[PDB]
């Protein structure tokens, strides 16, 4: 698990990977780790998978309740206050590591949330198991107020450093670009890893398995 | 050794065209207190091989004492032979494996750089007797931080010159100052060539703090 | 520690248990009964802790009789067996867990005879034969050897007598007497008691 | 793991399964659990793979020297006693060994049982293993001292099959040896799935 | 406090042919959630007819390899001949039992040719029990390779299929297919595939790349 | 973590490092360790990060509500009482190192110290954090009664930099703040 | 562990216009079997099944609680349930016992009620949904089931070869497991009919 | 777990044990012997661990026979009993402690018959009767009730039969057979085996 | 316990508190924490009392025997090597905080530090003991290269008194010692 | 309270002719570090009774808050009644006993001095609810050190004047400076009379170190 975010001169680029493991066995080769919050705010999830999923759906339901009652666009600082106040009440039992990012009237805002309830406003963050590898790419190559394709090149470089570290991915590098007006979301942005071809004949025969009892039930 | 009192930190190393460069800092921390601000963590073995280490520093003075004796013991024979850098890597592995079998290990992690017969050498030695060779090595937290920067350049370009390698180490030593809690902004760089072992002085880094003016 | 057996026939259910109420070395009672008549066609066998056997099985005993008096008719052995599983699983993740092992024996007018198995973790099963206790190991492979799905009620008693003589031979506990029931279309009939002259 | 052994009028019958596991993972299905010590002695494997493999090979190293120094085969009670003293010196250190010793002797048949705990007992019938308790009942229901040779082959082949049926740690093939007066002889080796078509049919 | 063991991963495969033997392994050395190197093969040419593979704890693999190579020379000058395949498996069982109460954390597979010219594969445990098999797969991905080779080599659970012996060329593509499928689901496997073929004419080597994640 | 507070004739002077660590890894490299509550009252926090952020939000909620009812600027001693009522009550649950400082119209500059226990005491100068043990001998041999504002900014800059010399939970960058009757001057020091 | 107390193996596999599901038959305590007719696949409406594996208590418990909520859903609405809707229903039921959790891992397989589109997914013991396109597996012998499905699966398969692939995947993997076996039942469904077959496996 | 008995007479010693060699549920051997002829007038009974019973008691067995062959005459039962106590106490504060329980039975030409008791902590005693195992609790008060210091050898067998029927009644373990010896001025005579038809 | 050692141009200056405690009770109220080995070489000890007294007797036995054979005054680096050969060898058994200082004719004043681990290093000044953590920020902001003898006696007197301010393992009385080519001047400071 | 963070130390107290004198130091130590050099550990209750305490100081500010409220709550009635020093000793014992029964005690040890109706009063309160009366009290290590000096004089002379009592406390407070590791050379003396509660300033001791010149 390797997630990262950055703030360029106009918006926020998020990045993640596509592997969920159970033990030391790859359970999923294509998992979505970038979650919807609002039409300007997205959130990357890390930690316990079911804890991050059920948390990111509740707060996204409250902001849809909030903004439709209010009648205007939500704020990133509102989603910051809801998450750190909920997670503090569970005393860190819910294991959720989140990267919160969005563009408000006041501009872009990027946060990092720890499962005990501590939040940090930063221009660039990494979370997850391979966060140590992705952070070294940032500090070597971050400069303030980058352009669009310059910032997209930095994140896909930083995520790929964690992929070629352990607990990487069956790689489909994801990107979510949030700007002041345009919103992008790219699942197959980069496929660096391919599965090799199968060079053997595995001809399953029509009748090579003994059957004790058959049963037919039609439908309509 | 069951409790390491005075420990070091990450040690780097990478090959280039006709030599191996190794850098480490000069810090003698005790837990969280940095008690010793001026120590040397790189040992110059005779003319071709070269040693830097991490882990417990009192155990490092013991191996500095023993390896210093064995090199003198061969030079007094004068039979035209010396220890290859691979032979030091072989002896040191058997010393660490025989020590952990008595359940009284040496708390170290050692990197051996050497250049002999026109060939570079870069070897790793673990506390548990795990040893291998690599074109680039990093210990401690450097295996999480500087090691992705090492393997990125060596796959896009397999061979490096001396100036390309030395500039790349100072970039990685700059990074470890930002996020390792046991780092130190005064380090030294050691380099083997065909001319012999050469150790540079207490160099420093150049930091950036322009993101502090942001919120 | 104590023993049960569950021989199922084509139109009958043969069950038997032991009659020992021992206390850690001594044998305080040698005519103990572990057979609970739930209704006119359903028995109940209970093996477990000291107090958990009597308290839970009588809670089921005085709750099936409530269904008979209130609705005018009787539970099926399947529905009665699948109500007992509901009460362990609901009272398992609580401060008072019940640690008993059960097996149910019933006859139905529409489904014939039936046997159900029960763990102390509330797992149902539908078995042609079952057993409990430490003696379940030494005896069921004998019953696995000579079982026939079409077997008479007279050969089942002879098969039950083969099943208990090896428990007299290679089992460390004493277990001298064994009470035996039988359930058919007429009801619960009490067969004669089984005892062992050893030598 | 399930082994058994019983002696009768015409010698000793030895039978075992062939399944060895590792936790909940089956390692192999062709494990030979009856170790051929001599042309006149047989040993079993029950509990611990290398523990029963090493010390019986060390016993076979010892019985050959006894034959050379004394120009005579070793007795069955002698070899079971030598095995008991070697294991007893490592008592409490964590060995696991529950083997059996079979063979013909000048006194006739021979059948002893040796534990890693230190139990050395003789007897007529034995059954060792995790699924051993499933094999005592089906054997003793059909056991007699005056059984025939073909009848005794079918009794032990039945008893391993009923043990591998109920137990989860028992399966594979069913080996079967026969100890005659001159020496042991391999009878057969049958798959469990082949016996299932024969017995249930 | 100090703990003397750690797991390093690895996967070793051996197939006994009719007149050949194939030993295959990956070259990934890892620990915890880090990759030490991508070039560290597990094949070791003992003699001209015997190749051993060593998985598990890597510090014991470097020690146990050098002990066996010393005793090969100790056999030869005492006997004026080289060891057989079965003699090494008998010698290795005594070495592994010699540290019974402080065991090597090494899984071992010996493949090679016998004195008749046929294939022979011996599998091991960390205490020293062994048997001769036709095919074994040891290491971290051992559970992901044994059921497939039972279908293809052993022909288990198949109906109306003749038992043709496995040729050399058919055995090569079976090895190349199982490591592609194993590197997908296992994390301790990848980055290369070293394959050693032992025949009556020497030992061949071949390297096939895998996915690098 | 090392925090610092010195009062003078006009008001108070605050200061802290950043370096939010976990284990031996720096998670946050630059950090606002000092937090505004009111326009004249700051606090600098130490201990667990998630605990001190939750307390500082509740005190800002309670004190900010309380001053609007009175239509008066709040007292610094009033704000230090509210941290005491939560840290002493919810002890064995929180690890907080709060130091409260700020200017008040009734009394001038004040500095209060609320350690991990839950007690409250007024001091002339106050230290705190993990790296505060190393400068305890320097801070009392250098302190002198009757300093100006520019001396106290010089005082806390040298005092923090000795705890921020190398010690693994400290360093990074110096954030200073001066609170007086006129305004609040905040600055970031490096090099 | 607690999952290894009774054993089990549930596999689902997606075909061209059809979907298959299979499970074992052995019921038993840790080393002692009890019976060979333990149901682990339960019908939840037509052309949509569910498989359960894990602790045998929670298999029979959750399958009754889910049936409790399904019949109340299919009466307030005249329609049947969509396969995406059931996955959200099961994930709600497991997450309510967040700290008292049921010890099972469900596998859902079925077709679309309107179109012919198949659907497979699996969940964790606390309710993490995970949809795939080829296969999902659950139970104790999971690692053996990944080794068979990664090598034998083909993208577009008729119901003839799909049955033969899931047969060889279940037989060769469960025979490597010790606490699972004693018979394998296979359900293969499609738009027109539902076919249930039992296989000839090793009874040891 | 297993049982011993030590009835002492005016000119005889009546001893008996059981014949069970069980393994934790099963009963592997039902004709086991726990009686060790140390010499022509001294027996030995041993109850303890798995290996410690055979290894220690044969070390005493092949050391009293050395005294007979080397000195031409035989140990007294007192000196033979007080040598066994020396070997436990010397090998008690070491890495290999022996955990067995003993009782010794001997006849002397000058002192008559004698009985000695032995703990697993090497404590000697001189008792008119003794027992071991869990069955020692239920049976010795019967033997305390009817004992007479001047009792015949025929009433002692009848008193032994009274002593074993209550062990058949209120003791959880099986214990079907009981071998019996007797020691007099002529030597060790083997009496008939004792078995129990239970019901 | 707090010990101190500063070299200067002529020789070295030593200093220590006394207060040998146990639990929270002072057992010994005035204590010679510095011990003569040779006529020019002292050591000041810290850690366990019974461990450091046994080591200082053996080193005095070995070094005192060694200089009579050579008929030469011993080296200070020779004496610091002998503490290293015992503390590193018998580690996990001893808790010693030995600092070795003294004048030598070949090299002048030298100060060595042997902590609880067993390493050896030469320093310009050296601190040690339990109370040494409190003056680490004062001792490096006050130190200046090129002091005289009278400045170093003034330096260590103020440096010890800040660790001896109140800290429970320290205080009591100040024992100072100056070692040069001429002689050894020892004095006791109070008030 | 399971872990006392900031603790005090020994508190003394002894009766005399028409009053009770109580002295304690002014130290706020945290473990071995003396973090707070200037605190008050003696509380002046209204006019006759008086409280000094040891143990945890954050718990002492809580009882300073509650006892301060109850005295105000009676004085606003103005019915000519007040709390006797024995009634404070009765209430405080029931407060400590009810607190330990919930297994969440107050880490304190308290000494109550009072003078009412021409009678002195000196009461002890333990953390565990153990309470008694005595002519002289000492807490902490003072019960081992100053307490034998208290009972020696009171048996040779049962009654004392004010100047004899005040001089005797300064001798015992001098002793605790020598051998208590948590002592402090700045203390204050509080005294009740018929005139009311009076607290003296931060007095100091006078030490002797002439045995340092011995070997």
């Amino acid at each position: 698990t390797t997630i990262a975010g950055v703030v360029y001169k106009d918006g926020i680029v998020l990045g993640a990977d596509t592997r969920a493991t159970e033990g030391m066995v790859v359970a999923d080769k294509n998992c979505s780790k970038i979650h919807f919050i609002s039409p300007n705010i997205y959130c990357c999830g890390a930690g316990t998978a079911a804890d991050t999923d059920m948390t990111t759906q509740l707060i996204s339901s409250n902001l849809e309740l909030h903004s439709l009652s209010t009648g205007r666009l939500p704020r990133v600082v509102t989603a910051n206050r809801m998450l750190k106040q909920m997670l503090f009440r569970y005393q860190g039992y819910i294991g959720a590591a989140l990267v919160l990012g969005g563009v408000d009237v006041t501009g872009p805002h990027l946060y990092s949330i720890y499962p005990h309830g501590s939040t940090d406003k930063l221009p660039y963050v990494t979370m997850g198991s391979g966060s140590l590898a992705a952070m070294a790419v940032f500090e070597d190559k971050f400069r303030p107020d980058m352009e669009e394709e310059e910032a997209k090149n930095l994140v896909s470089e930083a995520i790929a450093a964690g992929i070629f570290n352990d607990l990487g991915s069956g790689s489909n590098i994801d990107l979510c670009v949030i700007s002041k007006n345009k919103l992008d979301f790219l699942r197959p942005y980069t496929v660096p890893n391919k599965k090799g071809t199968r060079l053997g004949r595995y001809r399953c025969e029509k009748g090579t398995t003994a059957v004790l009892t058959e049963k037919i039930t039609p439908l309509e | 050794t069951q409790n390491p009192m005075v420990t070091g930190t990450s040690v780097l190393g990478v090959k280039f065209e006709g030599g191996v460069v190794i850098a480490a800092d000069m810090l003698g921390s005790y837990g969280s207190l940095a008690r010793f601000r001026n120590i040397s963590r790189i040992m110059r073995v005779n003319n071709s091989t070269m040693l830097g280490a991490s882990g417990d520093y009192a155990d490092f003075q013991y191996l500095k004492q023993v390896l210093g004796q064995m090199v003198i013991d061969e030079e007094l024979l004068g039979d035209g032979h010396s220890y290859s850098p691979r032979a030091i890597h072989s002896w040191l592995t058997r010393a660490m494996y025989s020590r952990r079998s008595k359940m009284n290990p040496l708390w170290n992690t050692m990197v051996i750089g050497g250049y002999a017969d026109g060939e570079s050498f870069l070897g790793y030695v673990d506390m548990l007797g795990v040893a291998y060779e690599a074109p680039s090595l990093a210990t401690g937290y450097g295996a999480y931080l500087a090691q992705p920067l090492l393997r990125e350049v060596l796959e896009k370009q397999p061979v490096l010159s001396q100036t390309e390698a030395r500039d790349l180490v100072e970039r990685c030593m700059r990074v470890l100052y930002y996020r390792d809690a046991r780092s130190y902004n005064r380090f030294q760089i050691a380099t083997v060539t065909e001319k012999g072992v050469e150790i540079e002085g207490p160099l420093s880094t150049e930091t950036n703090w322009d993101i502090a003016h942001m919120i | 520690m104590e023993y049960l057996i569950g021989i199922q026939g084509p139109d009958y259910v043969l069950v038997a248990s032991d009659r020992v109420a021992a206390s850690n070395i001594v044998q305080m009672k040698d005519d103990h009964d572990k057979m609970f008549k739930m209704s006119e066609k359903i028995l109940l066998l209970c093996v477990g802790e000291a107090g958990d056997t009597v308290q839970f099985a009588e809670y089921i005993q005085k709750n099936v009789q409530l269904y008979k008096m209130r609705n005018g008719y009787e539970l099926s052995p399947t529905a009665a067996a699948n109500f007992t599983r509901r009460n362990l699983a609901d009272c398992l993740r609580s401060r008072t867990p019940y640690h008993v092992n059960l097996l149910l024996a019933g006859y139905d007018e529409h489904e014939g005879p039936a046997l159900y198995y029960m763990d102390y973790l509330a797992a149902l099963a539908k078995a042609p034969f079952a057993a409990h206790g430490y003696g379940a190991f030494l005896t069921l492979s004998i019953l696995d050897r000579y079982y026939t799905p079409t077997i008479s009620r007279e050969r089942a008693v002879e098969l039950l007598r083969k099943c208990l003589e090896e428990l007299q031979k290679r089992f460390i506990l004493n277990l001298p007497t064994f009470s035996v029931r039988i359930i058919d279309k007429n009801g619960i009939h009490d067969l004669d008691n089984i005892s062992f002259p050893k030598q | 793991t399930t082994t058994l052994a019983f002696k009768f009028r015409h010698g000793v019958i030895v039978a075992a399964d062939s399944r060895a596991t590792a936790g909940a993972y089956i390692a192999s299905q062709t494990v030979k659990k009856v170790i051929e010590i001599n042309p006149y002695l047989l040993g079993t494997m029950a509990g611990g793979a290398a523990d029963c493999s090493f010390w019986e090979r060390l016993l076979a190293r010892q019985c050959r020297i006894y034959e050379l120094r004394n120009k005579e085969r070793i007795s069955v009670a002698a070899a079971s006693k030598l095995l008991a003293n070697m294991v007893y010196q490592y008592k409490g250190m964590g060995l696991s060994m529950g083997t059996m010793i079979c063979g013909w002797d000048k006194r006739g048949p021979g059948l002893y049982y040796v534990d890693s705990e230190g139990n050395r007992i003789s007897g007529a019938t034995f059954s060792v293993g995790s699924g051993s308790v499933y094999a005592y009942g089906v054997m003793d229901r059909g056991y007699s001292y005056d059984l025939e040779v073909e009848q005794a082959y079918d009794l032990a082949r039945r008893a391993i099959y009923q043990a591998t049926y109920r137990d989860a740690y028992s399966g594979g093939a069913v080996n079967l040896y026969h100890v005659r007066e001159d020496g042991w002889i391999r009878v057969s080796s049958d798959n469990v799935a082949d016996l299932h078509e024969k017995y249930s049919g | 406090r100090f703990s003397p063991y750690v797991f390093n991963g690895g996967t070793i495969l051996a197939i006994a042919g009719e007149d050949f033997a194939i030993v295959a392994s990956d070259t990934r050395l890892s620990e915890g959630f880090s990759i030490h190197t991508r070039d560290s093969p597990k094949c070791y040419k003992l003699t001209d007819k015997t190749v051993i593979g060593c998985s598990g704890f890597h510090g014991d693999c470097l020690t146990l390899t050098k002990i066996i190579e010393a005793r090969l020379k100790m056999y030869k000058h005492s006997n004026n001949k080289a060891m057989t395949t079965g003699a090494i498996a008998a010698m290795l069982s005594t070495i592994l039992y010699s540290r019974r109460f402080f065991p090597y954390y090494v899984y071992n597979i010996i493949g090679g040719l016998d004195e008749e010219g046929k294939g022979a594969v011996y599998s091991f445990d960390p205490v020293g029990s062994y048997q001769r098999d036709s095919f074994k797969a040891g290491g971290s991905a051992s559970a992901m390779l044994q059921p497939l080779l039972d279908n293809q080599v052993g022909f288990k659970n198949m109906q109306n299929v003749e038992h043709v012996p496995l040729s050399l060329d058919r055995a090569m593509r079976l090895v190349k297919d199982v490591f592609i499928s194993a590197a997908e689901r296992d994390v301790y496997t990848g980055d290369a595939l070293r394959i050693c073929i032992v025949t009556k004419e020497g030992i061949r080597e071949e390297t096939v790349s895998l996915r690098k994640d | 973590t090392t925090i610092m507070a010195v009062q003078f004739d006009g008001g108070v002077v605050l200061g802290a490092d950043s370096r939010t660590t976990t284990g031996s890894y720096i998670a946050n490299r630059v950090t606002d360790k000092l937090t505004p509550i009111h326009d004249r009252i700051f606090c600098c926090r130490s201990g667990s990060a998630a605990d001190t952020q939750a307390v500082a939000d509740a005190v800002t909620y309670q004190l900010g509500f309380h001053s609007i009812e009175l239509n008066e600027p709040p007292l610094v001693h009033t704000a230090a009482s509210l941290f005491k009522e939560m840290c002493y009550r919810y002890r064995e649950d929180l690890m907080a190192g709060i130091i409260i400082a700020g200017w008040d119209p009734q009394e001038g500059g004040q500095v209060y110290s609320v350690p991990m226990g839950g007690m409250m005491v007024r001091q002339s100068f106050a230290i705190g954090g993990s790296g505060s043990s190393y400068i305890y001998g320097y801070v009392d041999a250098t302190y002198r009664e009757g300093m100006t504002k520019e001396e106290c900014l010089q005082f806390t800059a040298n005092a923090l930099a000795l705890a921020m010399e190398r010690d693994g939970s400290s360093g990074g960058v110096i954030r200073l703040a001066a609170i007086a009757e006129s305004g609040v001057e905040r600055q970031v020091l490096l090099g | 562990s607690i999952m290894s107390y009774n054993g089990g193996a549930v596999m689902a596999m997606k075909g061209k216009n059809c979907v298959a599901i299979a499970a074992d038959r052995r019921f038993g305590i840790q080393a002692q079997m009890v019976t060979t007719d333990f149901q682990k696949i339960f019908p939840m409406g037509d052309r949509l099944y569910i498989g359960l594996a894990g602790l045998a208590t929670d298999v029979q418990t959750v399958a009754q609680r889910l049936k409790f909520r399904l019949n109340l859903y299919e009466l307030k609405e005249g329609r049947q349930i969509k396969p995406y809707t059931l996955m959200s229903m099961v994930a709600n039921l497991l997450y309510e016992k967040r700290f008292g959790p049921y010890y099972t891992e469900p596998v859902i397989a079925g077709l679309d009620p309107k179109t012919f589109k198949p659907f497979i997914c699996s969940l964790d013991l606390i309710g993490c949904p995970m949809v795939t396109d080829d296969f999902v597996v659950s139970g104790t012998c999971a690692e053996q089931m990944y080794g068979m499905c990664e090598s034998l699966w083909e993208p577009n398969m008729d119901p003839d070869h799909l049955f033969e692939t899931i047969s060889q995947a279940m037989l060769n993997a469960v025979d490597r497991d010790a606490v699972s076996g004693m018979g394998v039942i296979v359900h293969i469904i499609e738009k027109d009919k539902i076919t249930t077959r039992t296989l000839k496996a090793r009874m040891d």
